[PDB]
């Protein structure tokens, strides 16, 4: 969380 | 008491690589890749729970105005 | 500033079970930020370096993988190194790890190089894990000195002449060398520009020409603007990180880049191994891979 | 003309023991042990050099992400072109080397035999081909089976 | 079914030169597998035996040493067996091996018993020998059949209530045999807990209570936990197999324990006997010893 | 080899 997760 | 274990095993190096430009100066070796050995994640919890983006954000945007 | 002091209080963890902390003083970390900031603005933000170097990819405050890197590949100043950025965040010992590797640009300056990459970013670390272990072990005024120090980092080097290293990638606005060269500091990360796109842009092999990203940020490029980027710059490889990759390295464009990732089993999520690239005085170019034992 | 033999030799029982519990129902023999011959290692060879562990948990390993993948056949005629498919070995994991690779479709040749049947893409795990396992395999092996095939091929295909 | 048929053509080789191969038909083995499975299931996990009865430890796959041990013991029906696990594995004709001890499983179901060792379990089977044996001589598809056949073989056995048999040992989880009753079957083997242990475990005359194996699962337990045992269940004696001894058997905490192991010179690397145990009506115990010629 | 050889 995409900013990678 | 924990002791550290450390090695190395070598693998197939990189594949030739078909027509290759004459202009280029760098190159790849074909020799054997080393393969070192770093911990299990038994030795080693590389996980962290306590990461969260959301909260933080929140937090940030009240930052931000203060 | 005690410089061999407090390496030798980084370093003594390396027989210890791995998580086990190193509590640095808060001047000591203050001290760290502030030379590394004077190192950093004395030197170009494009650095021009030359082999022998390794070069690293993400490390994200996985602490005991970094020393084992430099177990393998060789202390400073035993091998000269190029790390690509990414070096808080994620990982649990963010602070063990950029502290070690400003210690090493401080007392190596001319032998050990660090490019900032897109979580050296007030913005980016503030959520993802940095801002919240300086809080929790220090302060956070400790945090905005470090982010001070980010501000600071170059943001691209080139190796003799020949491979192109940045964090993220390409962007379609860089034409000249001189649009990063221009660029001064301390600066923040924008949302968007060249700045952001070195730090920020994924090479992708479905697309012909640039992209959106799946970030919400930057560009993707593909095999094409690559060929052309390095012709035009009389260039032999682009070097880059960003990117998990499962074997620590991935080739793109056949072998026109290579994304170099160097946390392994990335903060306990995937199964990958690090590796990094050794580049000799006759322009070599190898990889050493480090893999978690079974 | 082999001719088996037995035989059998009593050697010295089990040793009497004394103070053994009165609630304890079982009891020891003290007669003669009775041993019965079998084999010679010379007639009978019990070494067996073919078990490799390492080598089987290596394809093991590959195996057990295959059946997460679910499974399907695939016919193609082979015609003069050949079969229209590259492909690539992946090992189980981190920079395993050449001998327990997957072997993955990289390329479906526009116009070739795959493309115009459909049912193959980039990325799909060619399982077995001619009857024969790709699983765990090397990538010369791989195509060695793949250029022997003939007329009409059988695949088992492997994605998601 | 053709069961007869089977086991003649599996005794057909008594007089040859070791070595020799039956080579039954897939449709054939594939009959033996479904049929004993459906056997197993009908029998309780927790075998409730009555004497007189033989007792054999690990064969691994030395079909010649087994047909020597019935040739010695007495071919069923002539005596009763308990065979203790390890059917598998090591040796160069497993197959024969387990076809012929399910062949007399199902002729005689209720004077012929096998319990489950920890080479019946695909994820040591697959390693060990047996997977490459179906895969050689059959195919994959026969080696998953023989899986979900020894996933339902019973666990353990008490011998006229006062002899307690499974393949390894003791768990320190074993409080009531209720435990053992309650598991169901298909089952696989876990790398933890009571299941695992009764297939794993040693006895070690160095530990006092339980200590960690050698062999990297399980547990080892010393003579005091055996004593313990059995006075709480009113046993006499634990029979287990799974340890290479030099005699075939061998006694631990005075004669409260017995290793059985019934593979002579254990796959050419060992130059063991092999022995079983009888059990005679009065509850007796004899040793007989298959001693490999010189 | 000690899974046991
Ligand atoms: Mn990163
Ligand atoms: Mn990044
Ligand atoms: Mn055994
Ligand atoms: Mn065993």
């Amino acid at each position: 969380x995409r900013x990678x997760x | 008491p924990y002791e550290p274990e450390s090695g190395c095993v070598e693998i197939p190096g990189l594949s030739e690589e078909e027509d290759p430009a004459p202009s280029r100066k760098i190159h790849f070796s074909t020799a054997p890749i080393q393969v070192f050995s770093t911990y299990s994640n038994e030795d080693y919890d590389r996980r962290n729970e306590d990461v969260d983006p959301m909260a933080a954000s929140a937090e940030y945007e009240l930052e931000k105005r203060v | 500033l005690n410089l061999d002091s407090i390496i030798g209080r980084l370093l003594e963890v390396q027989g210890s079970r791995p998580g086990k902390n190193v509590q640095l003083t808060e001047n000591e970390i203050r001290g760290l930020c502030l030379k590394s900031r004077e190192i950093f603005l004395s030197q170009p933000i494009l650095l021009e370096l030359e082999a022998p170097l390794k070069i690293c990819g993400d490390i994200h405050g996985q602490y005991y993988d970094l020393l084992r890197l430099f177990e393998y590949g060789g202390f400073p100043p035993e091998s000269n190194y190029l790390f690509l950025g990414d070096y808080v965040d994620r990982g649990k010992q963010s602070l063990e790890t950029i502290c070690l590797l400003l210690a090493y640009k401080i007392k190596y300056p001319e032998n050990f190089f660090l490019l900032r990459g897109n979580h050296e970013c007030a913005s980016i670390n503030r959520i993802y894990g940095f801002y919240d272990e300086c809080k929790r072990r220090y302060n956070i005024k400790l945090w905005k000195t470090f982010t001070d120090c980010f501000n600071c980092l170059p943001i691209a080097a080139i190796v003799d002449e020949k491979i192109f290293c940045c964090h993220g990638g390409l962007s379609p606005d860089l034409q000249s060398m001189e649009q990063i060269r221009r660029i001064m500091r301390p600066t923040d990360v924008p949302d968007q520009g060249l700045l952001c796109d070195l730090l920020w842009s994924d090479p992708d092999k479905d697309v012909q020409g640039w992209g959106e990203n799946d970030r919400g940020v930057s560009f993707t490029f593909g095999a094409e603007v690559v060929a052309k980027f390095l012709h035009k710059h009389d260039l032999d490889l682009i070097c880059r990180a960003h990117q998990v990759v499962e074997d620590g390295y991935e080739f793109f464009a056949k072998r026109q880049l290579v994304t170099l990732f160097s946390a392994p089993n990335y903060c306990g999520e995937f199964d990958n191994a690090g590796a990094m690239m050794s580049v000799d005085e006759t322009l070599m170019c190898s990889f050493q891979i480090l893999k978690p034992a079974d």
